């Protein structure tokens, strides 16, 4: 029968009441580590047609992503064409959005990025509305990924931030007809778990339904965009092995501009084809003459990375005799890592390679498995 | 009372949600700060006639 | 007032084929679209659909 | 001094270098600085652990100024009261100061909460039978008071016109006393079925003032300050609620006192019957056993020779024992004979609502021992940025004074000076200006100008209506529904009149064309009436108040003493020396210097049944 | 007859002015 003014003060000072940290810490980094030990050289289809589509309805008028979710999600997309393209570089690239019910193509498959670029900044203007189909943008998808080779594999990528679709037919048949493509579908969905994007995801992806990924906070998006740079492990089943007849042009030096055989404006430079003779701007491009794949060594070497990667550094026993003061390929002094008063060499912070057997500091294991792929002790061993 | 439609092809529609645009951007100027609260009007000269 | 969008009007024939079926012997016939989407909307059909 | 050497800088600090104090070696997560000086406690708001400080502080000690980063609190003896009576003993108070401050409090301000805190809830003042009793559970007490001896467990009766001379004298003494309502354990006073109505929310800044109010159980007489519009009649009603006894309201006007009804009518199940109003027209009392009374400080405090109606009236109001007494605008209570409604009136808990808590005179101070210690101080920066109250911009524009006005202004008297500065045409042309280009941004804007004759010229000149004392009410109710609803009128002018408490239209741009002196009331009171404006809830709404001021003038002085208490409540006057714009408005007023010659010749001229048909 | 009359002329309008626009 009282009131809330005449009952006892809060004291809200009185509530807070006040090493083994580092412990603490290095659990999780374990756990962390944990989960990276499944390390296996998967096949991973290289060449890659991925079609992006991108919601745009009024789902992103939310504004729980800051500032609202259509405007960062287009930015985070323009850094997911930089990273795609500079890890993927032989891999084509279409982008789709999903506006009104009806799904919106806005640049057509290309191997340019740039020109995704410009179209996702001419998207960036306008305002998201609307009320967004998946069947559409599955069958705009499917015809887009229709001229493309068997041997690159077709994929779709879904940035799906509404809760509910609209379809103008039936979904399951375009469920059906993906599946019968060979069309690998990965939903990044953004409030909550769909049941019809995860079955879409869980028969795209031959019963997997790791493919349905739902972000938690800006973090988890960007981790979750440059997780789909990766070419995904293909099946055992898919037997479209086949060899890909592609050139290597040669970077043609000239002063004087000539046109170039696929914008017909004129370019200083270029690369004359290998086959036909036409010269091209971009490369990797396939060629406006003769459809032959033009791609530069340098294309193909960025991808070995993904067909053998490197195993995990193994940390190392804290009771186990040190090798070395300091770190291989950095030379960085470990220190004492008395974590607590008679923690002594406790999780010292050298990692093994399993091969040469040679130590490296945090920032190397960080950055020999990240920006580097090749261990500098397993080339410096004299084999 | 009266009840009056907007009967359209889907063409001048485009128009229409340009306008609700204008009358947005109508809405931003209204309340638009003043260039004497936004920047200091020291360095400027003083008023008068 | 109310805004009559081209493709509202087609969801209408679709979701509704009485209002179809009462478009098509009646706007070429007796009076104008206008009027009839004037007269549709002041009928107890409209509130029964709705 | 811990045996420091003082350094070659403590020079210029006035014993005030307190260097002394080590510094914890967990410094950096204690929010607070504690200056053994003067017991002002430097909180940081950036660091972890301050809203946790915060509350504290604010339970504790009285905030000097809160702006955004570094807040001043200040320790005083009242602030001490009310946080032993909310239940925070002594230890705990040192203890916690001691857990949140970088350096370690000092003994004297150790002794100094020792010394405030004891000593506390000795002598009470309470009511028996309309008659006033001082009261202490300790015989010696009284026997020790005997220098003001106004004699007519141990308790003893004291007039009733003397209880402000006891409260002062006692707090010139060591023994303060309380002054708290036990209302839920007070069956003498015949209760009321008063309660909050369901559909009536209440804001969390207001549930945080009644429990100031009301957080030991009983009600503690004090005063609790507001924005206007931010509920302090709320604040009023609810309270009312709590205390469910006889309540009797004070205003400053009749239309007040008619709102006040109205509110407790609305916001409350208080039947009317049970209401009851002491005005002019109205003097008729409710028949119940308790109720409502709402009156004026002048009608209750009325010396002259009031009439027989109105004699009864307040025998009745005199003879009642009152449970609640609300004043509205307590600042005018320090008045000469404003002050007696206190006394009048048997109340035993008084609360005093307010905007502007500043006087002029040293007299504010005395409002303790009238109603009692500042319950609450709203802060308004937290409420315009929460939007409850507008954001407003405020801002100082420089008129510069003309070269033949100012000679005219340099060789006259002061009362000449005044209306000589306020007639300037570079402030007719300023005005003007920010007139058209608010209106063009379709805003609702009040002009204030105390000068009458000033308001007359303004109003004339830029074709707006006006509004002051001798014009008729149902013209200004005529005028006052035109500014709300006409589109087409967007601007009148108020004299004084808007200052006091009227009903007003909403408004979301102000334009202070003269001012009365350094009146920091009248310059919060007329920022008050822009501070409640609908258009909060828009995102980037601003409201806009601008102070008109004639260069190298004693104007720039009245104006900074009057933005002195906003600057203290935190807000940030932003001088105008340039409007962009002047020279490209259409029609400027005295723009020729002919017209400036006239207008400066007009404001100095300004100044036996049948020897009956004889009569 | 004046609703039955106001929502025929209104009808009437309507029908005017679009056949006036188109
Ligand atoms: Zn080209
Ligand atoms: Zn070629
Ligand atoms: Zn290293
Ligand atoms: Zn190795």
């Amino acid at each position: 029968g009282g009131y809330a003014w005449e009952d006892e003060i809060k004291r809200s000072w009185d509530l807070v009441k006040v090493m083994a940290s580092l412990v603490a810490s290095i659990v999780e980094a374990r756990k962390k580590r944990t989960a990276k030990k499944n390390i296996t050289p998967y096949q991973r289809g290289i060449i890659r047609s991925l079609i992006l589509t991108l919601d745009c309805s009024e789902a992103m008028l939310e504004k729980d992503l800051r500032p609202n979710r259509h405007a960062m999600i287009i930015q985070y997309a323009i850094d997911f064409v930089h990273e795609f393209f500079d890890q993927n570089p032989i891999s084509q690239m279409g982008i789709i959005i999903m506006r009104n019910g009806l799904a919106q193509l806005v640049s057509q498959v290309s191997g340019n990025p740039q020109d995704h670029i410009d179209a996702l900044k001419s998207i960036r203007k306008q305002e998201p509305k609307g009320n967004p189909s998946l069947q559409n943008a599955l069958e705009m998808a499917r015809g887009l990924l229709l001229p493309v080779p068997a041997h690159c594999t077709r994929e779709v990528l879904i940035v799906f931030g509404s809760l509910s679709t609209t379809d103008p037919g039936d979904i399951h048949q375009t469920i059906d007809s993906l599946v019968s493509e060979k069309i690998r579908v990965k939903v990044l969905g953004l409030s909550a778990q769909v049941a019809i994007c995860k079955e879409l995801c869980k028969a795209t992806n031959y019963g997997d339904e790791s493919f349905y990924k739902i972000l938690l906070d800006e973090t988890h998006l960007k981790e979750l965009f440059n997780e789909a740079v990766t070419p995904l492990p293909v099946n055992k089943i898919n037997k479209g092995f086949t060899l890909v007849k592609m050139g290597f042009p040669t970077r043609i030096f000239e002063d004087t501009p000539t046109f170039c055989s696929c914008h017909s404006k004129l370019v200083y430079g270029g690369y004359f084809c290998p086959n036909c003779h036409s010269k091209v701007c971009s490369l990797p491009t396939v060629c406006p003459c003769c459809d032959l794949m033009l791609i530069l060594s340098t294309h193909l070497a960025r991808s070995y990375h993904h067909l053998m990667p490197l195993k995990t550094f193994a940390e190392v026993p804290t009771t186990e005799k040190f090798r070395s003061e300091d770190c291989f390929s950095c030379q960085s002094r470990f220190p004492i890592l008395k974590n607590h008063k008679n923690g002594k060499l406790l999780t010292s912070s050298r990692y093994r390679c399993e091969d040469c057997k040679q130590e490296f500091c945090v920032d190397c294991d960080v950055f020999i498995h990240e920006i580097l792929h090749n261990c500098p002790g397993c080339e410096s061993k004299p084999v | 009372a009266t009840l009056h439609i907007n009967i359209t092809t889907a063409s001048d529609e485009v128009a229409q949600r340009e306008l609700q645009e204008r009358q947005a951007e109508e809405k931003r100027k209204q309340n638009a700060v003043p260039e004497w609260h936004k920047q200091s009007t020291i360095g400027k000269t003083a008023l008068g006639r | 007032n109310v805004n009559l969008s081209r493709e509202k009007i087609l969801n209408i024939f679709e979701n509704y084929p009485i209002v179809k079926k009462a478009y098509t012997d009646n706007v070429p016939k007796n009076f104008k679209e206008p009027e009839f989407w004037a007269r549709f909307f002041s009928s107890k059909l409209f509130r029964k659909l709705r | 001094p811990a045996d420091f050497v003082p350094d070659s800088v403590s020079g210029m600090f006035r014993s005030h270098d307190f260097s002394y104090l080590r510094l914890r070696p967990d410094h950096a997560s204690r929010p607070l600085w504690i200056s053994p000086s003067d017991g002002r406690i430097i909180l940081e708001s950036f660091s972890p652990l301050a809203e946790q400080a915060q509350d504290f502080l604010v339970t504790i000690a009285e905030p000097i100024s809160r702006p955004s980063h570094i807040h001043e609190y200040k320790i005083t003896a009242y602030s001490l009261y009310a946080a032993v009576s909310v239940g925070l003993e002594t230890d705990d108070i040192i203890s916690v100061l001691d857990r949140l401050s970088k350096v370690p409090v000092a003994e004297s301000i150790i002794n100094f909460i020792k010394g405030a805190t004891i000593s506390y809830g000795k002598v009470k003042l309470v009511i028996k039978h309309n008659r006033y009793f001082v009261e202490t559970t300790q015989a010696d007490i009284l026997q020790m008071l005997l220098n003001d001896s106004v004699i007519g467990v141990h308790s003893f009766e004291i007039a009733n016109e003397s209880v402000e001379v006891v409260k002062k004298r006692c707090q010139e003494i060591d023994y303060p006393v309380l002054e708290e309502y036990d209302f839920r354990n007070d069956h003498r006073n015949p209760d009321l079925d008063i309660d909050l109505k369901p559909s009536t929310q209440i804001r969390p800044y207001q549930e945080k003032s009644l429990s100031k109010m009301f957080g030991n159980g009983r009600a503690r007489s004090g005063i609790i300050v507001l924005p206007c519009g931010a509920g302090k009649t709320l604040v009023g009603i609810t309270a009312a609620c709590t205390i469910k006894k006889s309540v009797i309201v004070l205003c400053t006007s009749s239309v007040s006192v008619m709102q006040w009804r109205q509110q407790f009518l609305q916001w409350c199940t208080l039947q009317p019957e049970n209401c009851a109003v002491f005005t002019s027209d109205n003097k008729e009392m409710f028949q119940t056993e308790s109720g409502l009374v709402v009156s004026t400080y002048s009608m209750v405090a009325n010396t002259r020779n009031r009439s027989h109606d109105s004699q009864k009236v307040m025998d009745f109001l005199t003879g009642r024992e009152w449970g609640f007494i609300i004043l509205d605008e307590v600042h005018v209570v320090p008045a000469a004979m404003f002050r007696r409604v206190v006394s009048t009136i048997a109340a035993h808990a008084k609360l005093g609502l307010t905007a502007t808590l500043v006087r002029e005179d040293d007299k504010i101070g005395d409002l303790n021992f009238l109603i009692g210690p500042k319950l609450y101080e709203a802060n308004w920066m937290e409420l315009s940025q929460k939007g409850h109250i507008a954001n407003v911009q405020c801002a100082e524009v420089w008129c510069p004074m003309t070269a033949e006005f100012y000679q005219e202004y340099l060789r006259e008297t002061a009362r000449k000076r005044m209306l000589l500065y306020i007639m300037n045409p570079t402030k007719f042309q300023a005005c003007q200006f920010l007139i058209q280009y608010h209106e063009r941004r379709g805003d609702k804007i009040i002009v204030f100008s105390d000068n009458v004759y000033a308001l007359q010229e303004y109003a004339l000149k830029m074709g707006k209506p006006f509004i002051y004392g001798s014009t008729p009410q149902q013209e200004r109710m005529n005028i006052l529904q035109n500014f709300q609803y006409n589109d087409q009128i967007n601007t009148i002018f108020l004299s004084k009149v808007g200052d006091t408490s009227i009903d007003l239209p909403e408004a979301t741009c102000l334009i202070q064309i003269s001012s009365h002196y350094g009146s920091r009331r009248q310059e919060a009171q007329r920022l008050g009436r822009i501070l409640r404006a609908k258009r909060r809830n828009d995102e980037g709404f601003n409201a806009f108040f601008y102070s008109l001021v004639s260069k190298d003038t004693q104007e720039m002085y009245y104006s900074t003493k009057r933005q002195a208490f906003l600057v203290d409540q935190g807000y940030a006057f932003k001088v105008i020396t340039h409007l962009h714009g002047m020279e490209n408005i259409p029609n400027l007023a005295y723009a020729s210097p002919r017209e400036r010659r006239e207008l400066l010749q007009e404001v100095l001229l300004k100044n036996h049944p049948l020897i009956r048909k004889m009569y | 007859i004046k609703m039955t009359l106001q929502q025929i002329i209104s009808r009437y309008k309507d029908a005017d002015i679009y056949e006036e626009k188109r």
